[PDB]
RNA sequence: UUGACCUCAAAUCAGGUAGGACUACGCGCUAAGCGCAGGAAAAGAAAAUAACCAUGAUUCCCUCAGUAACGUGAAGCGGGAAAAGCUCAAAUUUGAAAUCUGGCAACAUUUCUUUUGUUGUCCGAGUUGUAAUUUCAA
RNA sequence: AUUGGAUAUGCCAUAUAAAGCGCUUUCGAAGAGUCGAGUUGUGCAGCUCUAAAUGGGUGGUCAUCUAA
C-alpha cells in the first residue's frame, strides 16, 4: 500500500499550472514596461493591470510563465 | 439594507407609525375572507427570516383568529388543510385587534420544480414532511410541546426491563 | 408492559455485521475515527483520562492540520472544546502527531485542464 | 504506538492558558450602524401611548410618578430605569431643537 | 562597528542591507552592555541612532533565547506618539525580515477589536503607546506577556509631559519585573524622569525669524499645489505630521505631472536615505517628508521648509529653524501664534490672493474617486492625518473638537469625509 | 430616608396629534455610516460578465451558439 | 383615522414639471435590457473567440436595499421614493433617513414610473449616484428644482398629522 | 384616445397536487375519540452541563438510583452502541440579476419507446431581492 | 440480466477561475406581541401589559451558553 500510493503520487505529480494566451499577454506587457522585479509598482498601475491583480497574483504569473 | 430598518420598526408595536397601520390594516383584514391569499408578505423582512424567498414555489396566506391552543399553532393547521396541496414552512403574527389575532403563514408548492431543485428547500419535498404542522414539527408546534434543550423542558417510566440474564 | 431482552443476542450479532459491512465498504481505513484524551469533569473523575468527542482548533493548528482537511481524514473536530491548561493541548497534540506518524492517505486524482 | 490508555492517572502538574475571547460571545455589543438605525426608527415610528404618558411626567418633574408608570407598564424596574434614561434623552434633544 | 559586534548572521545580514556597517557614539555605548543585559539608562538627544541602539541588541535576545508566537510577547517598546512607533516599527519590519520572530504594533487610534486578535496569536516584538497598551493589558484575555524579557522606554521625558505619568505607573505592576531587561531612554534628566527609573529600572543602572499663511483648511492642498508650481525652480522641503500622508501626497503630485521625491519610500531605510543624499546633492528639486523622518538629518540649504501639517513639539520645532519659513496655519488654529508670542519668535503674516488658487479640486476628487489605490492612500492619509492631531501635546493650541472635518477631507480629496473611528 | 409615606395616588389604600419632532435628523451626518473598506472589484471589470463571456465564447466554439454574423445572415 | 407624519408626507408628491423633467434625466441613464445586454455580452465573447479595456458603465441605481446602503454610503445624489408601496413601511424611513444623510429626495407618482425607466413592472425607489460629466448641469437643475419645489414646499405639512 | 402597473374575476386553457385505506412501532390534539407520518418516526449540532486537571449535538443501553427532591421519582457525572455535520435572516453584485419556472426546437439518456436530463431560443418570475459570498466554530 | 462504489485508460474541460492557510496602520451585521412581568386553566395555553444591547438566558461578582 505504501509503494503504490507513492508512485500513484509521482504519476500525479505535476500540479504545476501552464500559462494561457490571455495570461502570458497580460503579464508579459507589464513586465515589459514594470520590470521583473518591481511588483509593487505593477500593482499600482491601473492603466495596464485593469483586472487590478495584486503584486502577489502577478508574481505567481510572472513565476509560472518560465515553465 | 433595508430589512434592518424593518426589524427595527417592528419592535415599536403601539408606535404612532404601527398603531395607525394596525388599526387601518386590521380593518381591510376583516372584510376578506378568514383564509386568503396575499400577494406579498406585510412584513417581508418577518417573512424573509422566517425563510421565504421571493420565487415561484412559496405561497403566503393570511388567516384571522379569534382572540381567547395556540392562536398560531391554529393559524398553521387550518391553512395547513386549506392548501392541502402545500407544505407550511413558518408562520409569524402580523396584526391583532380585540375581537381577532392576524397570522400570515409561508408555504411552499412541493409539486414546483423551482422547490424540487433547490438544495435549500429540498428537504421539505420528501414525504416525511407531510403536515408538520399537524404534528408539532413547526416553530410554534416544537415550543408547544416544549422540545428544546435544558433543564426546562413515557414508555421508559412504566416500563419492566427484564434482562437476560438476571 | 415488560421489555424483554430475547434479542440480546441478535443485537450483539446485527452490531458486528455492521461494522463488518463498514469495514467492507471503506477497508483500508479504521473502522472507527480517532479520538482526544481528555480528563471527566468532576472532583471525583477528573485523574481519569477517557475518550473525547474531537480535537480543538488549537490542538489542530499546533499539530498542522487544519480544519478542513482534519476531517477528510477522519480527525474529528469539536469546536465547543477549548484549552484551558497545556497539559490538555500537548496530551492530544502529541495524539494527532502519532496518529498522522501511521497514516497513508492515498492521491486522488485532480482535474488537470488543458489550457492556461 | 497510536492507541489510547483510559483510566489511571496523568502528571498532576499544571500549566494555565489564557484563552482569548470567543466570536460568540461578542453579542450584546452595540454596533454603529445598529444604534444609527435604531435612532432612525424611534423618531419614524413615534412613541406608544405610555411612552407618552412618561414623557409628560418626566416632563413635569414626577419622577417618582414616571418610574412607577414605566415599571408597571414594562414589568421590572430593571426596564423601567432604561425607559426613563432613554426617554430623557429624547426629551432633552426634543428640546433642543424645539 | 557593526562587524566588530556579534550580532547574529540573520542580524548582521538585515544590518547591512536596512542600512550602512558603521556605528555611531549612541549606539557604540548603549549595544554592549544592552547585549550582556545589564540595565541601561540612557540619555541621548532625537535622531541620534537610539532606533537601533536598543533594538539590535534587543532583536538579538530573542534570537539567543528563541521566542515563539506561541510563548507570548518577550519585548515591549513604549513610545511617546504613534509616528515615532511607526518609524520604529518600520525599521524593525526590515531588521527581522531575515528573522522568524513576530512583531506587531499596538498604537492610539487603531482597531482594537483586530489589534486584540493579533495579540493572541503571540507578538514577540511589540511596540506600544502608554495609552493603548495598558487597555490591551487589562481588558484582553488571551494576551500572554508572563514570559516578558526586555522593556525598552523611549523618549521618556515627552512620555511623561504629555500626559501619560499615571499610565506608567499602572503599566509597571502588570508587567512583569523579575529578571526583566529595562532600558529608560531621555534626553532630559528631570525629577520625575528620575522617579519612572527609580519604580521602572533595577538598583545599579547603567548611566550615560517665522513665516505663516492663514488658510482654511478646504484650500490647504490647493494653496500647496499652486504655491509649489509657482516655486517650481526652488528647493523646497515640506513636512508633515504623518508618513501616510507623505505617502499619498508624493502619489497625487506624482499623479498629476508634479513630480516629488519623499523620505517615505517604501519603509525601506536604505532607500530614504538614497533620496535624501540625492536631494541634497541636486541643486533644485522638491522633497516632502515628515518631523521624525528629518528628524536627526542635517537640513541642507534649501529655500523654502513648509510646515503643511502643524508640528508635534512646538517647544522642539522653534528650536528646529534656528531659505525662508512658512506654516501652513488655519483659521481655527491662530492661538498656535500667542505661543510663538510667549516663546520670543519673532513672525511676519503672509497673505494669497483667492484668484491665483488653482481651483482642480473637481478634477481632483475626480482622479481619487475614479481610482483605487487612490482612494485606499487618500483614506488612510486623512485617517492618519486626525490621529496625530488628535494626538498632539498641545490640546489647548490644536483642538480636535474645534476642527472642521468636512473642510478637511476636501483637501485629501474627498466629497464628503470618510467614515473613520475618532 | 424613607419616612415610609403613601404617595398621593399610591394604590394601597394630551396632545394625542402631537406635531413631527427632529430629535435626530434636525442635524446631518457628515460622514458614510459604514467603515468597512472598500473592495477593488468596484474599480475593475466585471467578473461577472467576464464568466458569462467565457462561457458565451465555449459555446460560440463548439457551435452551440450562432454568432452575431451568422445569426444576422440567417435572418436575410 | 387621522394619518401620521410619517406616513402623510407621501400624500404630498412631486408636482407635473418637475417629475417630467426627473423622469426625463432618469430615462437617459435607464439601466440595459436583459435582451440589449446578451447582445453585448455575444459581441464581445466573439471578439475573444476569434482573436483578442472598456469604460464602467452609467446607469441609474435600484432596489431598495441596494439603494438604501447608497444613501448610508452619501453616494445617492438624488433619491426617487413611490408614493404607493403596497406596505408603506419599506419606505417610511426613507425621506428621513436621507434627512438625516443629506441626500435630496422627491416622492413621485406611481412606482410604475419608476418601474418603467428600469424594465421592471414596479420600482419602490430609484437613486441616481454619479452621472456622465455632459449631464452634471441637469442634474445640479433638477436637485434644484426638487429642494425648491418639494423640500421648500411642504415642510410644515409633513410635520402635521394627515387626514 | 391609447398605453403601463395594481387589485379582483372567468375558462371542460396547460401542468400538477390533496383526499381514502392501513396503523405493531412514531409524532401531535384531547384507555377511548380526533388529527398526521415513515421505513423508522421523533430528536439533534447547546440561550447544554458543571464548579473540575473541566466536559461537549441527538438518540439508545447500563450505572447514577430507588438516590436527591417533593409514596412519587429523576438528573449532572461515569461505562458502552453509533458517531456527521451543516443551511439561512441580519452587511451593495452595484464595473453591470451574475438567479430561476414554463413554452417551443433539437439532442442525449433510461429498471423504462414508460425514466431523467442537456443545449439553444422565447415569454414569464424576480430589484417589495433571485444567485455568489457569510453563519459567530466565525 | 440489472446496478454500487472504486481502478486503469481515451476524449473533452467555459482556469481571465475557484479554494485552504500567512499575515493585518481596515471592518465585523446576529431572528419582538418575542423575552420578561401580573393573573387564571391544564412547562404549556388563555387573557392584561410588554422590553434590551457587552445585551439577554442559565448556573455558582464569577462561570457558562447565545433563544425567539
Amino acid at each position: 500500500l505504501e509503494e503504490e500510493a507513492v508512485k500513484k503520487a509521482a504519476r500525479q505529480s505535476n500540479k504545476m499550472l501552464p500559462l494561457s494566451a490571455f495570461e502570458h499577454a497580460y503579464i508579459q506587457r507589464l513586465i515589459n514596461k514594470y520590470g521583473t522585479e518591481d511588483f509593487e509598482s505593477m500593482a499600482k498601475d491601473v492603466k495596464l493591470n485593469s483586472k487590478l491583480f495584486n503584486g502577489s497574483k502577478l508574481k505567481n504569473l510572472y513565476i509560472r510563465m518560465k515553465a | 439594507g433595508a430589512y434592518k430598518y424593518l426589524e427595527e420598526l417592528a419592535k415599536k408595536k403601539q408606535s404612532d407609525v404601527n398603531l395607525f397601520l394596525s388599526r387601518v390594516r386590521a380593518w381591510e383584514y376583516r372584510q376578506m375572507n378568514v383564509i386568503h391569499r396575499a400577494s406579498r408578505p406585510s412584513r417581508p423582512d418577518k417573512a424573509r427570516r422566517l425563510g421565504y424567498k421571493a420565487k415561484q414555489g412559496y405561497v403566503i396566506y393570511r388567516i384571522r383568529v379569534r382572540r381567547g391552543r395556540s392562536a398560531r399553532c391554529t393559524a398553521e393547521e387550518r391553512v395547513g388543510r386549506y392548501c392541502s396541496n402545500l407544505r407550511v414552512l413558518n408562520s409569524y403574527w402580523v396584526n391583532q385587534d380585540a375581537t381577532y389575532k392576524f397570522f400570515e403563514v409561508i408555504l411552499v408548492d412541493p409539486s414546483h420544480k423551482a422547490i424540487r431543485r433547490d438544495p435549500r428547500i429540498n428537504w421539505i419535498v420528501n414525504p416525511v414532511h407531510k403536515h408538520r404542522e399537524s404534528r408539532g414539527l413547526t416553530s410554534i408546534g416544537k415550543k408547544s410541546r416544549g422540545i428544546g434543550k435544558g433543564h426546562r423542558f413515557w414508555l421508559r417510566h412504566n416500563t419492566l426491563s427484564l434482562r437476560r440474564y438476571r | 408492559y415488560v421489555k424483554t431482552w430475547f434479542n440480546q443476542p441478535g443485537r450483539k450479532l446485527r452490531r458486528r455485521q455492521a461494522r463488518q459491512t463498514k469495514a467492507a465498504k471503506i477497508a483500508p481505513r479504521p473502522v472507527e475515527a480517532i479520538r482526544p484524551a481528555v480528563k471527566p469533569p468532576t472532583i471525583r473523575y477528573n485523574m481519569k483520562v477517557r475518550a473525547g468527542r474531537g480535537f480543538t482548533l488549537e490542538e489542530l493548528k499546533a499539530a498542522g492540520v487544519s480544519r478542513r482537511v482534519a476531517s477528510t481524514i477522519g480527525i474529528p473536530v469539536d469546536h465547543r472544546r477549548r484549552n484551558r491548561s497545556e497539559e490538555s493541548l500537548q496530551r492530544n497534540v502529541e495524539r494527532i502527531k502519532v496518529y498522522l506518524a501511521h497514516l497513508i492517505v492515498f492521491p486522488r486524482k485532480a482535474g488537470q485542464p488543458k489550457k492556461g | 504506538a497510536p492507541g489510547l490508555v483510559v483510566g489511571l492517572n496523568k502528571g498532576k502538574t499544571l500549566t494555565k492558558r489564557q484563552l482569548p475571547e470567543r466570536p460568540s460571545r461578542r453579542k450584546g455589543h452595540l454596533s454603529k450602524r445598529t444604534a444609527f438605525v435604531r435612532s432612525i426608527v424611534r423618531e419614524v415610528a413615534g412613541f406608544a401611548p405610555y411612552e407618552r404618558r412618561v414623557m409628560e411626567l418626566i416632563r413635569n418633574s414626577q419622577d417618582k410618578r414616571a418610574r412607577k408608570l414605566a415599571k408597571k407598564r414594562l414589568g421590572t424596574l430593571k426596564r423601567a430605569k432604561g425607559k426613563i434614561e432613554e426617554l430623557t434623552s429624547v426629551i432633552q434633544s426634543s428640546r433642543l431643537a424645539h | 562597528k557593526f562587524s566588530d559586534l556579534q550580532l547574529s548572521e540573520n542580524i548582521q545580514k538585515a544590518i547591512k542591507e536596512m542600512g550602512f556597517e558603521t556605528m555611531t557614539e549612541i549606539q557604540k555605548r548603549s549595544i554592549p552592555p544592552l547585549l550582556a543585559g545589564r540595565d541601561v539608562l540612557g540619555a541621548a538627544k532625537t535622531g541620534s541612532g537610539k532606533t537601533l541602539a536598543f533594538l539590535i541588541p534587543t532583536i538579538e535576545m530573542l534570537y539567543a533565547l528563541k521566542f515563539k508566537p506561541r510563548n507570548g510577547t518577550g519585548v515591549i517598546i513604549i513610545s511617546p506618539t504613534r509616528e515615532l512607533a511607526l518609524q520604529i516599527f518600520g525599521v524593525a519590519k526590515e531588521l527581522l525580515k531575515y528573522h522568524h520572530q513576530t512583531f506587531g504594533i499596538v498604537i492610539g487610534g487603531a482597531n482594537r477589536r483586530a489589534e486584540a486578535d493579533k495579540l493572541v496569536k503571540g507578538v514577540n516584538l511589540l511596540v506600544a503607546t502608554p495609552g493603548r497598551l495598558l487597555d490591551h493589558l487589562q481588558n484582553t484575555k488571551g494576551f500572554v506577556f508572563r514570559n516578558l524579557r526586555s522593556l525598552v522606554i523611549d523618549e521618556a521625558d515627552r512620555i511623561l509631559e504629555i500626559g501619560f505619568e499615571d499610565e506608567m505607573r499602572q503599566i509597571m505592576k502588570i508587567l512583569p519585573s523579575e529578571n526583566r531587561q529595562t532600558l529608560l531612554f531621555s534626553a532630559t534628566q528631570t525629577t520625575k524622569v528620575e522617579d519612572l527609573a527609580r519604580i521602572s529600572l533595577k538598583p545599579g543602572p547603567l548611566y550615560v525669524e517665522q513665516g505663516y499663511v492663514v488658510v482654511d483648511s478646504d484650500k490647504r492642498f490647493l494653496l500647496l499645489f499652486s504655491f509649489l508650481k509657482r516655486n517650481l525652480k526652488k528647493k523646497v522641503i515640506v513636512f508633515m505630521s504623518s508618513c501616510a500622508s507623505v505617502k499619498y501626497m508624493a502619489e497625487l503630485l506624482n499623479y498629476i505631472d508634479l513630480p516629488v521625491l519623499d523620505l517615505h519610500g517604501k519603509q525601506k531605510q536604505q532607500r530614504r536615505t538614497n533620496t535624501f543624499f540625492e536631494f541634497c546633492n541636486a541643486e533644485k528639486g522638491i522633497l516632502l517628508c515628515t518631523n521624525v523622518a528629518a528628524r536627526g538629518l542635517d537640513i541642507p540649504a534649501v529655500d523654502w521648509i513648509v510646515q503643511y501639517d502643524p508640528p508635534d513639539d512646538p517647544r522642539d520645532y522653534i528650536h528646529r529653524v534656528g531659505g525662508k519659513s512658512l506654516m501652513f496655519l488655519a483659521p481655527s488654529e491662530l492661538g498656535f501664534l500667542r505661543y510663538l508670542k510667549t516663546a520670543k519668535v519673532s513672525l511676519n503674516e503672509f497673505e494669497f490672493p483667492a484668484n491665483k488658487v488653482a481651483n482642480v479640486q473637481s478634477q481632483l476628487e475626480k482622479l481619487v474617486s475614479k481610482n483605487y489605490y487612490l482612494q485606499q492612500s487618500a483614506k488612510d492619509g486623512y485617517r492618519s492625518y486626525l490621529q496625530a492631531y488628535a494626538s498632539y501635546s498641545l490640546k489647548s493650541i490644536f483642538d480636535i473638537n474645534k476642527l472642521d472635518l468636512a473642510k478637511v477631507a476636501k483637501s485629501f480629496g474627498f466629497a464628503h469625509p470618510p467614515n473613520v473611528n475618532i | 430616608e424613607i419616612d415610609a409615606g403613601y404617595s398621593s395616588d399610591s394604590s394601597t389604600e394630551f396632545d394625542p396629534y402631537p406635531d413631527y419632532d427632529d430629535f435626530f435628523t434636525n442635524t446631518v451626518r457628515e460622514t458614510p455610516l459604514s467603515s468597512a473598506p472598500e473592495p477593488k472589484r468596484r474599480f475593475a471589470p466585471s467578473k461577472h460578465e467576464q464568466k458569462r463571456i467565457l462561457q458565451l465564447a465555449y459555446a460560440i466554439r463548439k457551435g452551440r451558439i450562432l454568432t452575431s454574423e451568422q445569426r444576422a445572415e440567417r435572418e436575410r | 383615522l387621522k394619518v401620521p407624519p410619517a406616513i402623510a408626507q407621501f400624500q404630498k408628491t412631486l408636482d407635473k414639471n418637475t417629475a417630467t423633467q426627473v423622469f426625463k434625466l432618469l430615462n437617459k441613464y435607464r439601466p440595459e435590457t436583459a435582451a440589449e445586454k446578451k447582445q453585448r455580452l455575444v459581441a464581445e465573447a466573439e471578439a475573444v473567440a476569434n482573436g483578442k479595456v472598456s469604460k464602467k458603465p452609467y446607469n441609474v441605481k435600484y432596489g431598495l436595499n441596494h439603494v438604501v446602503a447608497l444613501i448610508e454610503a452619501k453616494k445617492a445624489k438624488l433619491v426617487l421614493i413611490a408614493s404607493d408601496v403596497d406596505p408603506i413601511e419599506l419606505v417610511v424611513f426613507l425621506p428621513a433617513l436621507c434627512k438625516k444623510m443629506g441626500v435630496p429626495y422627491a416622492i413621485v407618482k406611481n412606482k410604475a414610473r419608476l418601474g418603467t425607466v428600469i424594465h421592471q413592472k414596479t420600482a419602490a425607489v430609484l437613486a441616481v449616484t454619479e452621472v456622465r460629466e455632459e449631464d452634471k448641469n441637469e442634474l445640479a437643475s433638477i436637485v434644484s428644482a426638487v429642494d425648491a419645489n418639494f423640500s421648500a414646499k411642504y415642510d410644515e405639512s409633513r410635520r402635521k398629522w394627515g387626514g
